[PDB]
C-alpha cells in the first residue's frame, strides 16, 4: 500500500518505507490497533472529537 | 458568518474568542492545552500587547454559563515573511499563560501531519467555518457562535471562477459565488475545520475576502499545511520575553 492512495488504508497518519511496506501512525491522544490502521483514543479528551457527540 | 447556523453549545470545543481590552478582536483554534492558532493580521494594529485575551469554551456572549475559560496571551508569534496589511502568511502562534483545563466544552483539533494534510485532507470537498462575527455584510456581529459548511476549491478553479491579491501557495479559496454564505471580518482567524474517518482536523485559518458573501468571490483561507513544521518547531521551543515574535519562516 501506498500512502498517497486512500490514505494507505490508514485512519490517520502514514509512512512509506522502503519496499511495498507502509506503517500507519496516530495523534498523541491515540494507539494503534492491532488492525495496523485504526486509531482509538487514550485519553478523555482526544483532539478532534467532539464530546457531546461521542457521548451522544 | 453569513447565511450559516448556531453551532449547537459544545459542539465546536476548539473555537477561541480572541479580546483586547474586552472588545471582540478575532477568532481561533485550540490545538492543544496551551496553542492556539489565528491570523498574523489580527494582531496588526495591537496597542497594548499585555490586555490580548483568549477565551475557550465560549458560546452565548450575553451571558456567563461557567464553561468559559479565559487566559491571558503569552505570546503572539508571526512567520517573518508575513507583512502587515498584505494578505500572504496570514498566521499566528498564540502562547498562553497558563494551560486551559480540557473539558466537555473545551477540546483541541487535530493539527494534522503535512503529508496526511496534502495527500487527504486537501481533497475533503466540504469543511467547517466558526466565529461570532457579522451574520451580513455591513450588518452586526453574532452574539452566538455561528459555523458554515464551505466546499475547497483548487485555486485554479478558483481564480476561474471568480469575478484583488493573488492566490498564492499559503492560501486556498472556499465557499460560493452567489454572494448567500461566507465567513466575514469578524470571523478572522478562526477555523476551516475537516473531518476524516470520525476526527477533526485544523485546515484553513479564516483570513481574507472582498467584502463578505460578495457576488463573485469567495473566502480565502491560510493553507495550514504549509506550516505544519513551522509550527511544530515553535511549539518545542522555550519561551522568551516579550509577547510579539517574529520567527523564521521556513
Ligand atoms: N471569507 C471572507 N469573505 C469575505 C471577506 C472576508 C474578510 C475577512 N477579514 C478581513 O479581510 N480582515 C482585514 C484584513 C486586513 C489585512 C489582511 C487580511 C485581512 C476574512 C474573511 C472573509
Ligand atoms: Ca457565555
Ligand atoms: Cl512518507
Ligand atoms: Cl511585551
Amino acid at each position: 500500500l501506498i500512502c498517497v492512495n486512500e490514505n494507505g488504508g490508514c485512519e490517520q497518519y502514514c509512512s512509506d518505507h522502503t519496499g511495498t511496506k507502509r506503517s500507519c501512525r496516530c495523534h498523541e491522544g491515540y494507539s494503534l490497533l492491532a488492525d495496523g490502521v485504526s486509531c482509538t483514543p487514550t485519553v478523555e479528551y482526544p483532539c478532534g472529537k467532539i464530546p457531546i457527540l461521542e457521548k451522544r | 458568518i453569513v447565511g450559516g447556523k448556531v453551532c449547537p453549545k459544545g459542539e465546536c470545543p476548539w473555537q477561541v474568542l480572541l479580546l483586547v481590552n474586552g472588545a471582540q478582536l478575532c477568532g481561533g483554534t485550540l490545538i492543544n492545552t496551551i496553542w492556539v492558532v489565528s491570523a498574523a493580521h489580527c494582531f496588526d494594529k495591537i496597542k497594548n500587547w499585555r490586555n490580548l485575551i483568549a477565551v475557550l469554551g465560549e458560546h452565548d456572549l450575553s451571558e456567563h454559563d461557567g464553561d468559559e475559560q479565559s487566559r491571558r496571551v503569552a505570546q503572539v508569534i508571526i512567520p517573518s515573511t508575513y507583512v502587515p496589511g498584505t494578505t500572504n502568511h496570514d498566521i499566528a502562534l498564540l502562547r498562553l499563560h497558563q494551560p486551559v483545563v480540557l473539558t466537555d466544552h473545551v477540546v483541541p483539533l487535530c493539527l494534522p501531519e503535512r503529508t496526511f494534510s496534502e495527500r487527504t485532507l486537501a481533497f475533503v470537498r466540504f469543511s467547517l467555518v466558526s466565529g461570532w462575527g457579522q451574520l451580513l455584510d455591513r450588518g452586526a456581529t453574532a452574539l452566538e457562535l455561528m459555523v458554515l459548511n464551505v466546499p475547497r476549491l483548487m485555486t485554479q478553479d478558483c481564480l476561474q471562477q471568480s469575478r484583488s491579491p493573488n492566490i498564492t501557495e499559503y492560501m486556498f479559496c472556499a465557499g460560493y459565488s452567489d454572494g448567500s454564505k461566507d465567513s466575514c471580518k469578524g470571523d478572522s482567524g478562526g477555523p476551516h475545520a475537516t473531518h476524516y474517518r470520525g476526527t477533526w482536523y485544523l485546515t484553513g485559518i479564516v483570513s481574507w475576502g472582498q467584502g463578505c458573501a460578495t457576488v463573485g468571490h469567495f473566502g480565502v483561507y491560510t493553507r495550514v499545511s504549509q506550516y505544519i513544521e513551522w509550527l511544530q518547531k515553535l511549539m518545542r521551543s522555550e519561551p522568551r520575553p516579550g509577547v510579539l515574535l517574529r520567527a523564521p519562516f521556513p
